[PDB]
């Protein structure tokens, strides 16, 4: 009893519009109100509105009157929210939440769906292997790196040795270099591990079916 | 338009300490719910109707209040209690959330290990040069990083990023990248990454000569 599925990430150009879905996976769908909350990067939560599927009734937070419109497919127990005349302020992560009786506590929440309102085009990344300069690293034996430069849609998957190497890694939040993003990761291994063995950073950018592999070769 | 103000906006506690967060409304409210949100995930119901613990929350948590003031309390802090806590009002319209409180887990001081990485031949082929520096596993977040080219400081073309407090050891890491044109790069000889942290009275430096 409990599981809600939301859509994948979106990138819409200003002025455009999106329709996102939340699917009820295990309870009496038309028996509870569904809530939509907004959260901007590194910021707080804001209540949009709710709808009772059964009779399609709905309440809207004033601030989001012309911007929001809520709907739900009773046959498939799914909620829908559409946003209009999208702008830079509409870029945020949206959540769907189920209310219950009396206390009216939103028990289960959806995983969240990210929306980006931008004019940039999808670009692929550049993966450069960062080999150490003998001594330039302190203790913990050795540290290697992998720089990922110039990609636009934020999602990027980075791993070491297809996943076999997970201990001692650090992937840093991505930053925006004027229209583009850059990210970096490090792995600290023991001295007798590196040249003897092999370390490779695996990178894949979903928005451009790109899958690069960079073996850290010593200088 | 009931605005819920949360105090403090941010705070840290050593494990074992008692923590007390407060939520205050502009007008009487019948009850407050509380949610907890760890970085990168969807919020969880923590406490419903002021004092009823939700499902799975340990006994160290407790709430209370009436009218305009309500609060959350943890008898003894524990590493896994680190997150942002939101208080929520729903006895009006529109429904409102609180400003938020980020709770950090304290630990004994730890100094950063530095590493400097020169540009790669591949990027140079293309004609650009990015020099990277990793300041890893230090505790107090406050750290200052500077770059020096042949002794001169440079604050142009510098991009920084920080990780979230680590789960296994409660530490921090930071990355600093300086991007120059291959021209600017091969027109100099020394590159230095310099960090000033409390674990040391003098700045720590790492450098390489091109």
């Amino acid at each position: 009893q409990g599981q809600l599925q939301q859509s994948g990430a979106e990138l819409v150009r200003p002025g455009s519009s999106v329709k996102i879905s939340c699917k009820a996976s295990g309870y009496a769908f038309s028996s509870f109100w569904v809530n939509w909350v907004k959260q901007r990067p590194g910021q707080g939560l804001e209540w949009i509105g709710q709808i009772y599927p059964g009779d399609g009734d709905n309440k809207y937070n004033g601030k989001f009157k012309g911007k929001a419109t809520l709907t739900a497919d009773k046959s498939s127990t799914t909620a829908y929210m559409q946003l209009y005349s999208l702008t830079s302020e509409d870029s945020a992560v949206y959540f769907c939440a189920r209310s219950g009786n009396y206390p009216y506590a939103m028990d289960y929440w959806g995983q969240g769906t990210s929306v980006t309102v931008s004019s940039a085009k999808t670009t692929a990344p550049s993966v450069y292997p960062l080999a150490p300069v003998c001594g330039g690293t302190t203790g913990s034996s050795v540290t290697l790196g992998c720089l990922v430069k110039g990609y636009f849609p934020e999602p990027v998957t980075l791993t070491w040795n297809s996943g076999s190497l997970s201990s001692g890694v650090h992937t840093f939040p991505a930053v925006l270099q004027s229209g583009l993003y850059t990210l970096s990761s490090s792995v600290t291994v023991t001295s007798s591990t590196w040249p003897s063995q092999t370390i490779t950073c695996n990178v894949a950018h979903p928005a451009s079916s790109t899958k690069v592999d960079k073996k850290i070769e010593p200088r | 338009q009931i605005v819920l103000t949360q105090s403090p906006a941010i705070m840290s506690a050593f494990p074992g300490e008692k923590v007390t967060i407060t939520c205050s409304a502009t007008s009487s409210v019948n009850y407050m719910h509380w949610f907890q949100q760890k970085p990168g995930t969807s919020p969880k119901l923590w406490i419903y109707s002021s004092s009823n613990l939700a499902s799975g929350v340990p006994a160290r948590f407790s709430g209370s209040g009436s009218g305009t003031s309500y609060s959350l309390t943890i008898s003894r802090m524990e590493a896994e209690d680190a997150a942002t806590y939101y208080c929520q009002q729903r006895s009006s319209y529109p429904i409102t959330f609180g400003s938020g409180t980020k709770l950090e887990i304290k630990r004994a001081d730890a100094a950063p290990t530095v590493s400097i990485f020169p540009p790669s031949s591949e990027q140079l082929t293309s004609g650009g040069a990015s020099v990277v520096c990793f300041l890893n596993n230090f505790y107090p977040k406050d750290i200052n990083v500077k770059w020096k080219i042949d002794g001169s400081e440079r604050q142009n073309g510098v991009l920084n990023s920080w990780t979230d407090q680590d789960s296994k050891d409660s530490t921090y890491s930071m990355s600093s990248t300086l991007t120059l044109t291959k021209d600017e790069y091969e027109r100099h000889n020394s590159y230095t990454c310099e960090a000033t942290h409390k674990t040391s009275t003098s700045p720590i430096v790492k450098s390489f000569n091109r």
